[PDB]
RNA sequence: GGAGGUAUGACAA
RNA sequence: GACGGUAUCUAACCAGAAAGCCACGGCUAACUACGUGCCAGCAGCCGCGGUAAUACGUAGGUGGCAAGCGUUGUCCGGAUUUAUUGGGCGUAAAGCGAGCGCAGGCGGUUUCUUAAGUCUGAUGUGAAAGCCCCCGGCUCAACCGGGGAGGGUCAUUGGAAACU
RNA sequence: CGCGGUGCAUUAGCUAGUUGGUGAGGUAACGGCUCACCAAGGCCACGAUGCAUAGCCGACCUGAGAGGGUGAUCGGCCACAC
């Protein structure tokens, strides 16, 4: 381009976006209103527990959650791990990541937080999955 | 009312102290006009640094200090000077 | 932190003798591990980086952090090489100024006569083994310290000093006499790689 | 131009493991590029390529050692700030003072060190196939020049010209 | 047109050193006069000659190279375009090369290198890098 | 002796207006970015005492108080019809 | 010698 | 003198009360055994798992950090991936289907003139804290303090005017 | 008062005490700050008006730098007190 051009029209950025928008936005009841706020973590109750099928290189039944946010988006996440003490209407903390097998679930569940039982009887990667040591 | 006193630094239980010129509406850190010398207790007698020139002249201005600044430019004899000056 | 483990384990991971003595590679001069003696495959770049590295930070005892900050201060200076200057400002830490001097036979012991507080630096305790020694300075054992059997073994066991240190035994007292050089030191160690490693 | 009377050492960039096909499946060689120099000023590289590693090493350090050429070079520095192209590959090498050591991370890294430039500052800007970096990083190293002889060129004096 | 016939110049020589031509001839004018003569008293041609017609006088170049075959020049370089124009003061002054090659400057002075005005603690505009 | 007040220099554009006109001052910043020069035509209001000056006129104006809410500035001169 | 025009084939590997 | 009979110093005693987190297919430093059998599960990307898995889980072992470690989320960099520094438009993304022309952008040679741009001397200010350099005190360090340096497409005045 | 610092033109027209003037009043003070009267001017593609967003700064994080992002703690200016 021409610096005359970049003066009439200067360089405007390749715009960016989040891999978690759900987590990057709030609400507040009284105004009723999307805040956005960039937090790590959220709550939100389980509005369904069930099974997936994956991507064509893989095949398995990937366990799933859908799940209702504190700012009322409603949202798809995976359950990691062996096991869980999940229902619906059961309470759940919530973090970012892919899972690359399905598409429409940006979000994994917590281990140890709230609810979410610890996973039964792993001893190795044990911070991950949430469950204390055996002594 | 304008002032000359000293305002706090350093860390917690090892306290140090800047003589300033300041406004009585400033807080005890905030506003100032002329920084003037330093201070602290912490050596066994007290220890000072001093700028008589401009404190002599803030004084002379209409400056009015505290107790223990009195005391501190009592030692250094800049009260006496400004006292002669003015007989 | 500190480490309290094996000394031969890292010395033979690494494949040199950090005392200096041998036995930590004698008789099995290989890594650690089921996969130790048997044939280890090829190696890459940033795990020779890496293990120059660990040489000297499990030569000193030293945590990470330490390790980058010093670097970082040596990196602040004109006057010389780097890796050189990273080197003597390593030498000018107690706990191998115990060491040079024959205080002790082992950096840990050095450590722990410092730490303990059997030592002083111009007539003043110090608990302190991260503390910098400028040259011209004197250490010495603390006066009531002086009657441990362990440190006189010690002393009296003493090879010939390096050429960078004085020392007296009847006094238990010596210094640095030099910046320190650089020959005189390990030149197993090869200080570019770590040059590298943290210019990243 | 003559790897002879010289301690001409080597290093390998990288072996591209390279297939050509048949009706009978696949035919896999492997093809090596090499770098090799003596630490003074004289670098050169090389392409070989066997069904071995060592033999297609070997081809592409007796194809190097045939393709030589000297850098200048100033305390352990180039002279001048340089920028090579060769398809796809840009690279600019800066002077850079001394102690700061080299600034690249392989095949450049390899090229310098081999070349003897202690401390230097480099960026590859384009691609990275290690064939072309190379060879842009060769014809910037050759588009570099000496003092000595662009003031013969010109007529002026060193100093006359450096001021 | 002719917006740049200052880089038009600089081209000019480019494209006869690429080809290895022995002269040139180009409508002249006083800063290409000046830029000519500071390239034959700083050693990248061998000589510079002048024609006076009617229109616009000429001037006419006589290239330099080491052998038959080896170049004085290799390239040069407009900076001022003049879309952008480079207005450096006398610590922003270029050292084209570390010294190697020459940047031509305007000042209050008049048109000079790199040398005198990083002495003379001046800058002005940069009109021509040359490698 | 005292301080002296900010002048201007500039060009008339307007004089349609009793006591007053307007003046317009034609600097030429450099785009921050990308340097280029360009342009920049600031303007002003100034008293003028008599309706002197003339459109497309030069002339130089000095600050003063506010003399309108518009008006900061005092004719002084009429240089180029 | 060369140029311009004149029916279906499971998924993964 | 609230802190406070706290800091601190002395002496007696016990190795005794005081180490875990993640990773180990490649990118990336770090390897085997057993169970499982496209299931369970892993996964930052490439991708592992279908009866002999260094990629799941456990055990042993090792590596990187260490009173922390790992993970998510956010910002920068690498990313020259909005290119002023510092990119491109024949086939990859992109030359409007083509022209007439207002505004703007740019503009032949040259004398004189100005001095808006430009270059430049001096003066002032750019608070302190902070970054940086030299010092010094806290058992060193963090930290704290002193002194200095620098920082403005900054402003006034005073010159040149080669170039616009 | 000069200059500077954010996005949209899938926002192109905006203003009427608005613009200026002669008086008068009014404020610590200048002036449409206010009232009458006279005139119809004034702002804008160098982005007015409108919409959204936001306290600004010293500074902080990053970066080769150019720059980017932030404006917590400490200090300064501003604004607010259901
Ligand atoms: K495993
Ligand atoms: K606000
Ligand atoms: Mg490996
Ligand atoms: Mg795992
Ligand atoms: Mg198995
Ligand atoms: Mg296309
Ligand atoms: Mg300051
Ligand atoms: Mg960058």
């Amino acid at each position: 381009p021409t610096i005359n051009q970049l003066v009439r029209k200067p360089r405007k950025s390749k715009v960016e976006k989040s891999d978690s928008p759900a987590l990057n936005k709030g609400y507040n009841s009284f105004k009723k209103t999307q805040t956005n706020v960039n937090s790590p973590q959220k709550r939100g109750v389980c509005t369904r527990v069930g099974t997936m099928t994956p991507k064509k290189p893989n095949s398995a039944l990937r366990k799933y959650a859908r799940v209702r946010l504190s700012n009322l988006i409603e949202v798809t996440a995976y359950i990691p791990g062996i096991g869980h003490n999940l229902q619906e209407h059961s309470v759940v903390l919530l973090r970012g990541g892919r899972v690359k097998d399905l598409p429409g679930v940006r979000y994994h569940i917590v281990r140890g937080a709230l609810d979410t039982a610890g996973v039964n009887d792993r001893k190795q990667s044990r911070s991950k999955y949430g469950t204390k040591r055996p002594k | 009312a304008v002032k000359i006193r000293l305002k706090r630094m350093g860390s917690k239980k090892s306290p140090f102290y800047r003589i300033v010129v300041a406004d009585s509406r400033s807080p005890r850190d905030g506003r100032f006009i002329e920084t003037v010398g330093t201070y602290n207790p912490l050596k066994d007698p007290a220890e000072v640094v001093l700028k008589e020139d401009l404190v002599l002249d803030w004084l002379s201005k209409g400056a009015q200090p505290s107790d223990t600044v009195r005391n501190i430019l009592s030692k250094e004899g800049v009260m006496k000077k400004h006292h002669e000056a003015k007989n | 932190s500190r480490y309290t483990g094996p000394s031969w384990k890292v010395s033979r991971r690494l494949g040199i003798s950090l005392s200096g003595t041998g036995k930590e590679l004698a008789r099995r001069p290989y890594k650690p591990g089921q996969h130790g003696p048997n044939s280890r495959g090829k190696v890459s770049e940033y795990g020779m980086q890496l293990t120059e590295k660990q040489k000297l930070r499990h030569m000193y005892g030293m945590n990470e952090r330490q390790f980058r900050t010093l670097f970082i201060k040596a990196s602040k200076i004109k006057e010389g090489k780097h890796g050189v200057n990273f080197m003597v400002l390593l030498e000018q830490r107690l706990d191998n100024v115990v060491y040079r001097l024959g205080l002790a036979t082992t950096r840990r012991q050095a450590r722990q006569l410092v730490n303990h507080g059997h030592i002083t630096v111009d007539g003043k305790r110090v608990d302190i083994p991260s503390y910098h020694v400028e040259v011209g300075q004197v250490i010495g054992v603390r006066e009531k310290s002086q009657n441990i059997s362990t440190i006189k073994e010690a002393v009296e066991a003493t090879v010939g000093r390096p050429a960078f240190v004085s020392f007296d035994t009847e006094k238990l007292e010596g210094s640095f006499t030099r910046l320190p050089e650089r020959d005189e030191l390990y030149p197993e160690i090869d200080e570019a790689l770590v040059v590298e490693y943290y210019n990243q | 131009i003559d790897p002879k009377h010289l301690e001409l050492e080597d290093r390998v960039v990288a072996i591209n493991r390279v297939t050509k096909v048949v009706k009978g499946g696949r035919r896999l060689r492997f093809a090596a590029l090499v770098v090799v120099g003596d630490k003074n000023g004289h670098v050169g590289f090389g392409t070989g390529k066997a069904q071995e590693v060592p033999e297609a090493i070997r081809k592409a350090i007796e194809d190097a050692k045939k393709n030589l050429v000297e850098v200048p070079m100033v305390g352990s520095t180039i002279p001048h700030e340089v920028i090579g192209v060769f398809g796809g590959g840009r690279i600019l090498m800066k002077p850079a003072v001394e102690g700061s050591g080299v600034a690249a991370g392989g095949p450049v890294r390899a090229v310098l060190e081999l070349a003897g430039v202690a401390d230097i500052t480099s960026k590859s800007l384009g691609s990275n196939t290690p064939i072309n970096v190379v060879r842009a990083t060769v014809e910037g190293l050759k588009q570099l020049k000496r003092a000595e002889e662009v003031a013969a060129l010109r007529g002026k004096s060193v100093e006359e010209i450096i001021g | 047109v002719m917006t740049d016939p200052i880089a038009d110049f600089l081209t000019r020589i480019r494209n006869a050193n690429m080809v290895k031509h022995e002269t040139l001839e180009v409508p002249a004018s006083k800063i290409k006069r000046d830029i000519a003569e500071i390239l034959k008293r700083e050693g990248f041609i061998r000589d510079v000659e002048y024609i006076e017609d009617d229109k616009q006088g000429v001037i006419r170049v006589f290239l330099k190279y080491g052998k038959n075959e080896e170049r004085v020049i290799t390239n040069l370089k407009r900076i001022s375009k003049p879309g952008l124009r480079a207005y450096v003061k006398a610590d922003e002054v270029p050292k084209v090369l570390n010294g190697l090659g020459i940047a031509i400057i305007s000042t209050s002075e008049g048109v000079i290198t790199d040398k005198e005005a990083r002495a003379k603690n001046i800058g002005g505009e940069v009109i021509a890098y040359v490698w | 002796e005292r301080n002296q007040r900010k002048v201007y220099q500039g060009r008339v554009v307007s004089d349609k207006m009793d006591k007053t006109i307007t003046v317009v001052v034609e600097t030429k910043k450099n785009h921050p970015i990308y340097g280029k020069r360009m342009k920049y035509s600031k303007k002003y209001k100034a008293h003028d005492e008599n309706n002197t000056a003339k459109v497309g006129d030069i002339v130089k104006i000095m600050e003063t108080r506010p003399l309108s809410a518009t008006k900061r500035f005092r004719l002084l001169e009429v240089v180029e019809e």
